[PDB]
């Protein structure tokens, strides 16, 4: 007499590609309280839906092929064409919400709208503001990940969404999670650079950035003094799959390390959202509410009549 | 067939003659006598320099060793012969001529056997002299010298003068300065040198060898070690010929690990 409502086997599309909103996930959503959200923001090819499915309901020892998120396919990397369009939706068995999201300023997105008000590049830059945004304003946690270093652009990016939101202000966490790390990434040399770039690059971005999910802590470098850093910032690094000297790959499993990041993403605090007890079902109508209220914005219009 | 390798000679003396090269190989006293006109050739074309005679010398050198790989006392005379035409033109400075000598030249000292007491001052100061320039050269004439190197070490047994190998193990020589390329084989071709010369008989020729590269590790683990603000120890093996170096924290690590 206290069976579950539903498991979820596969995710589903909360936002239409057309940006509508899609209410079909109330079959999966209860009346309890204390809920947590993630966000993933990231470029073209960063791998977005294969850590959220590693990270939900996956395993590396799992197939691509039965992954939660579905992921690009050999045909398609030839062709340079994005897979995940829109924001897709799955919660997991521990009542945990996991969203997804499309690729931001992607070619493909251009490529498909050329052959389809002033200019293409303007609404392709504002969808992935309003996403930016939105993701900003109802997520607990959100994830950054990028393919390469040193990209200059994304920061630049962050910091003009976080000042075209909507609306005791609420700054939801962050966490630098660089994805396809080699085994010069894994040395504390570079480790400080990194550390000091981003702590420079961000000085004043009002976000929270720092004191959580520290690196040092979560046994990475056994022999690392936490001292030897000024401000151990939340970022994270994932390795590729599974010469004078032999071996010596340079870095730790991937299992382990993909792991380590599901129990600290999983461990994280869930603040409150708004000056009211929100539950899943008041939470996807607060979502809906404010997507439908960012849609006809007033912020977006001033900023596209500029460009 | 006296007179028909002529032709094939006179055509590829003109990318196919690795096509040439192999037919004539395959192919098969005469070659004895042939000697004579290329030798005599070479000699003119070198007095008369003293430039278009670059392209004609690197094809003599190319069919001299296409020939002889082809096939006991006129060995050291061609070998001193080659030698001293190849050091006369000393103005152009052509490296094709150069790597078509060096092969040549490692070729002939191959073929025979570490048995005698050939001259070895003359293919030492060509090898140093090379070293002296062979900085900013082309990748096919590094390959080539480095070659050549190993080819001479591993010939000349028992007959390494302290001072050959102790001036070829510092920071002045430019052996040091070769490993550091991007390409793999300049590597492959190091490490293989640094083997065929950790590879010898003499207890005495080889102590300073192994003294320089302990050396080199001590100084580039006390520059990593200051680097870090720790002070240096394991002083027992200290060179005096890293007295004071200083080595960046990449290049010192690559350094301990080449070594
Ligand atoms: N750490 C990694 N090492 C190697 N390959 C990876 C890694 N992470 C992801 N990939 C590969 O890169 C691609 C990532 O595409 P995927 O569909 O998983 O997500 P995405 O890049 O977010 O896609 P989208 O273009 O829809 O934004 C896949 O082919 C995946 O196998
Ligand atoms: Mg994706």
């Amino acid at each position: 007499k206290l069976l579950p409502p539903e498991r979820m086997k596969h995710s589903i599309k909360l936002v239409d590609d057309q940006m509508n909103w899609c209410d079909s996930a109330i079959e999966y959503l209860l009346d309890q309280t204390d809920v947590l959200v993630v966000g993933v923001l990231g470029l073209q090819g960063t791998g977005k839906s294969m850590v959220m499915s590693l990270l939900s309901a996956n395993t590396p020892e799992e197939d691509q092929r039965t992954y939660v998120f579905r992921a690009q396919s050999a045909e398609m990397k030839e062709r340079g064409g994005n897979q995940t369009s829109g924001i897709d939706f799955f919660i997991t068995q521990e009542r945990i919400v996991f969203l997804d999201t499309q690729p931001i300023l992607s070619p493909s997105i251009l490529d498909h709208l050329i052959n389809n008000y002033n200019l293409p590049h303007t609404y392709v830059e504002m969808q992935s503001l309003q996403i930016a945004a939105f993701l900003f304003t109802v997520c607990h946690v959100v994830i950054v990940v990028q393919d390469w270093f040193t990209d200059l652009s994304l920061y630049r990016f962050l910091q003009t969404a976080e000042m075209v939101k909507p609306s005791t202000e609420y700054y939801p966490h962050l966490v630098f999670l660089q994805n396809k790390a080699r085994r010069e990434d894994f040395c504390p040399r570079k480790l400080r650079q990194m550390h000091l770039m981003i702590d420079q690059l961000m000085a004043h971005s009002h976000l929270r950035y720092k004191g959580t999910l520290s690196m040092l802590q979560c046994n990475v470098f056994p022999g690392l003094p936490p001292d030897f850093l000024d401000s151990e910032v939340n970022l994270f690094l994932v390795p590729f799959m599974d010469s004078l000297l032999p071996g010596y790959r340079g870095h730790p499993s991937f299992q382990s390390l993909v792991s380590k990041l599901r129990s600290q993403v999983m461990s994280m605090a869930r603040p409150q959202l708004s000056h009211t007890i929100l539950t899943e079902k008041n939470w996807f109508h607060y979502a809906a509410r404010i997507w439908d209220g960012v849609r006809k914005s007033s912020a977006l219009a001033e900023y596209s009549r500029l460009l | 067939f006296s007179t028909n390798f002529r032709d094939t000679v006179d055509i590829l003396v003109g990318s196919l003659t690795q096509q040439v090269s192999g037919w004539l190989q395959s192919l098969e006293a005469f070659s004895t006598t042939l000697l004579g006109q290329f030798l005599e050739d070479m000699e003119a074309y070198a007095e008369d320099l003293s430039s278009v005679s670059l392209p004609k010398l690197a094809a003599l050198l190319r069919v001299f060793s296409t020939v002889v790989r082809s096939i006991a006392y006129v060995t050291d005379v061609l070998y001193r012969v080659m030698r001293c035409v190849t050091a006369a033109n000393q103005v152009f400075f052509s490296e094709a001529v150069l790597t078509a000598a060096n092969e040549c030249v490692g070729v002939l000292l191959g073929s025979l056997d570490p048995s005698m007491t050939i001259h070895c001052d003359m293919v030492i100061t060509y090898g140093l002299d090379q070293l002296e320039n062979c900085q900013t050269c082309g990748t096919d004439y590094i390959i080539s010298v480095l070659n050549l190197l190993t080819l001479i070490v591993e010939q000349i047994n028992t007959k390494l003068p302290s001072s050959f190998v102790e001036k070829l193990f510092i920071p002045s020589s430019k052996l040091l300065f070769l490993r550091y390329h991007k390409e793999k084989e300049v590597v492959a071709v190091a490490h293989a040198v640094y083997q065929a010369v950790l590879s010898l008989k003499n207890i005495p020729v080889l102590e300073t060898a192994y003294k320089l590269i302990l050396g080199e590790m001590t100084c580039a683990l006390n520059n990593l070690l200051h680097s870090l603000q720790l002070p240096e120890a394991c002083s027992e093996i200290k060179h005096e010929a890293f007295k004071n170096h200083v080595f960046n924290v990449d290049n010192a690590k690559f350094v301990v690990i080449f070594d």
